[PDB]
DNA sequence: ATCAATATCCACCTGCAGATACTACCAAAAGTGTATTTGGAAACTGCTCCATCAAAAGGCATGTTCAGCTGATTCAGCTGAACATGCCTTTTGATGGAGCAGTTTCCAAATACACTTTTGGTAGTATCTGCAGGTGGATATTGAT
DNA sequence: ATCAATATCCACCTGCAGATACTACCAAAAGTGTATTTGGAAACTGCTCCATCAAAAGGCATGTTCAGCTGAATCAGCTGAACATGCCTTTTGATGGAGCAGTTTCCAAATACACTTTTGGTAGTATCTGCAGGTGGATATTGAT
């Protein structure tokens, strides 16, 4: 009964966007989920630990940045940190 | 009402993001900016990793992702493999690959 | 026929594990051996799980509760839920 | 009257089992493997299907990498056979031991 | 002169208790206060973790609890627990 | 008048340990029995350690416990070394162990 | 400042000796020659790994010095938790 | 004119490097290191003393466990000298690729 | 070489398990407008300790020499691979009931706030002591013979 | 065995670094007490989905045979250890300022609370289809000769 939420559909959404024509198995979308959820953890993870050193109250996207960097690979970090920026930026100015 | 998403560009829940971060005791507080960023961040791997997986379908003349084909996506690629180097992926088997002093001779 | 549960893990399993892992070859004492191993890697992951089970008060090990061992292990697994 | 040379079934099987991904320990056997080492843990305890089948997918996870890692060790022995020492160097040297 | 702290004199009166005429460098007693923190830390992680699994929101003696058989090996969890509860138990009768 | 401390029975500072609970954010609440049982083991394990290390001290004549003797209590104790066993004790050296087939002879 | 000395091929004060101590102490009884270009390759990639990590802690704060926390802190990333110098 | 046998040298110093704790790299080389490491990465940086003695002691601790892992495996290929192979055979199977 | 036994390949077909589609639905997030609380850059400045210079302590570089290790060669013998299938264990599916999970309740315990006290840190200036590093002097280890 | 070169182990000493000490003091603690909020245990209960088991499926225990691997024995070539030797580089101790880190003001930003709108999970019933699993026949691979 209770409602058990997913990242599934955004998930799909996103495939569609890359491949219009393929589909995904039950399976194969758990693992996706897992995944969101483990990196989100991870980063947020990392986060925490930065507002925390730096006694600091707040979680601020330079904390998810410098997160971001320090766990991922070299140009998976790059291109995710220029989509993090871009995306704060084009929300920002939508009013 | 406009999602915050759609603000973003994104196909990823900025609300849902914003939420899971106060009720994850990460911090006392949460800028605005952050779960947008966080979201943009999930939505560019999700996307990374379902292009190749996708393109490992195809490989295999298939239209239907399986986690075979996230394996064959993940262990092909240095920096996603590194990554996700402490993760098992259920149902995913391993690369082909055999060592060479185990061929017969020519 | 009575028997041990650790020795149903049979020969040509252990064999098939092996070859998915690229083994050609194989020294007969590698199943009493990988029995050992397989046996220790159980304990730790389960002891966990349900020291996890015990803490929800149930009487029922979960997948997650198996998922949230595997991660303290060190092995995250992906698939089963978390 | 044909027989195959030592090895070539065995690199077959390689090449079949590196293809596929079934799990390749019966069900059972494990199930019982499984509950058996819980009980010394708790007992009276009952187990959810897909609790079990995340034991066995990691377990058999688990077990194929440390041949890999095995295996290298028996090459680097110079040999093409592993033993329990490939087997224990590889623990060892994984910090397990 | 912002003011540092350290379980450094606790450390110090529990090494008393031990070897009366033993003495600790500053050095060792870096490390200890390191090793404090960190058992504390990993203690805190695990509990923090257990009640997010089950929707709490409270850590309890009893979070703490299950946090050291995860956490310790064999006896020294077996003896942190007797001592723990036996301090708890202590502690609420003492009022 | 009394410390949570003497009413627990505890050299180790519940106080101290309420505090660092709070905020490192582990959870919304925290109850009052955790301060107190984590205090105790914090004293048990550090009690532990040092009895072993004031041995080594013993052991090598000296009266001042420093890192080496740490390391040798730490690495000669099955428990504590699988507790620390990915962590370093600096200026603590290794054991000594020489393996057999670099001894002289045969 | 008036000039700031140029540094390189630091990697080689890594000497030959101060290796064959730490394989000693490593209980290390022969070594061939090839070792010690090895051992500095990995030695390499271990500190830069750390280093880099630090800095990114240092820049976090807005700092120009990398403190024994920020060090601290990397290492314990990485999976190589040091006691003696204030975590 | 007289000399030890190759070896015995070697087992001297063994036991005495294993019996003490100080740090076997030389203290500026290192630190030359380091900052030449980290202007790579990121110029004009100052380093606390203790933050190049953390480094230091964190990477003399690395590298002596590598060595021990290294030479369990060249013992495991029945020799006594260690070579790169070894060392590469250990990082593999750490995880360090 | 050739010859044949068997494994592997590709194409085409087909039923249904497992995918996508759908609408009610409603409930629970997420977003919208109003009032409140709080955090942390900027501006300023004390002051720690980092960078950067000269003199003294000893470890590094280099060439020579040959001990003994490594890695090639060979080879006997042992040990694991391959093999056929009836036989016994696992798989598939059928069915009660444990328990997990949903819901509501109410109170013991936790948060909040406000004096009140205690204590853990530092700082200033003093005062004590374990032991590291020097000496010489007696015993072990090692390697030539 | 014997001799002897060299390392190792004591023991005893002595300066002094760094440790234990103490008296003044204080700000930030922890403690105490009273008011108000609520989390989660506790208790009933509904419905999955889990253990059990009968029937249907099919993988494996068996022992025999021998190819080919592992490991012992042997040996030459040469790498790496030991050591002597000349001196360069690091270590140790004593003097300038970049930048860290501590105080304070102030608004830009996040919290809160309540309200109003939609989205996303489920379930309902049905809707649809990609592909695993089977066929047939052409060709590759392996092994015997
Ligand atoms: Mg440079």
């Amino acid at each position: 009964k209770t409602r058990k939420e997913s990242y599934a559909i955004y998930v799909y959404k996103v495939l569609k966007q890359v491949h219009p024509d393929t589909g995904i198995s039950s399976k194969a979308m758990s693992i996706m989920n897992s995944f969101v959820n483990d990196v989100f953890e991870r980063i947020a993870g990392e986060a925490s630990r930065l507002a925390h050193y730096n006694k600091r109250s707040t979680i601020t996207s330079r904390e998810i940045q410098t997160a971001v960097r320090l766990l991922l690979p070299g140009e998976l970090a790059k291109h995710a940190v220029s989509e993090g920026t871009k995306a704060v930026t084009k929300y920002t100015s939508a009013k | 009402a406009k999602t915050r998403s759609s603000r973003a560009g994104l196909q990823f829940p900025v609300g849902r993001v914003h939420r899971l971060l106060r009720k994850g005791n990460y911090a006392e507080r949460v800028g605005a900016g952050a779960p947008v960023y966080l979201a943009a961040v999930l939505e560019y791997l999700t996307a990374e990793i379902l292009e190749l997986a996708g393109n490992a379908a195809r490989d295999n003349k298939k239209t239907r992702i399986i986690p075979r084909h996230l394996q064959l996506a993940v262990r092909n690629d240095e920096e996603l493999n590194k990554l996700l180097g402490r993760v098992t992926i259920a149902q995913g088997g391993v690369l082909p690959n055999i060592q060479s002093v185990l061929l017969p001779k020519k | 026929v009575l028997r041990d549960n650790i020795q149903g893990i049979t020969k040509p399993a252990i064999r098939r594990l092996a070859r998915r892992g690229g083994v050609k070859r194989i020294s007969g004492l590698i199943y009493e051996e990988t029995r050992g191993v397989l046996k220790v890697f159980l304990e730790n992951v389960i002891r966990d799980a349900v020291t996890y089970t015990e803490h929800a008060k149930r009487k029922t090990v979960t997948a997650m509760d198996v998922v949230y061992a595997l991660k303290r292990q060190g092995r995250t697994l992906y698939g089963f839920g978390g | 009257p044909h027989r195959y040379r030592p090895g070539t079934v065995a690199l077959r099987e390689i090449r079949r089992y590196q293809k596929s991904t079934e799990l390749l320990i019966r069900k059972l056997p494990f199930q019982r493997l499984v509950r058996e080492i819980a009980q010394d843990f708790k007992t009276d305890l009952r187990f959810q299907s897909s609790a079990v089948m995340a034991l066995q997918e990691a377990s058999e996870a688990y077990l194929v990498a440390l041949f890999e890692d095995t295996n290298l060790c028996a090459i680097h022995a110079k040999r093409v056979t592993i033993m329990p020492k490939d087997i224990q160097l590889a623990r060892r040297i994984r910090g397990e031991r």
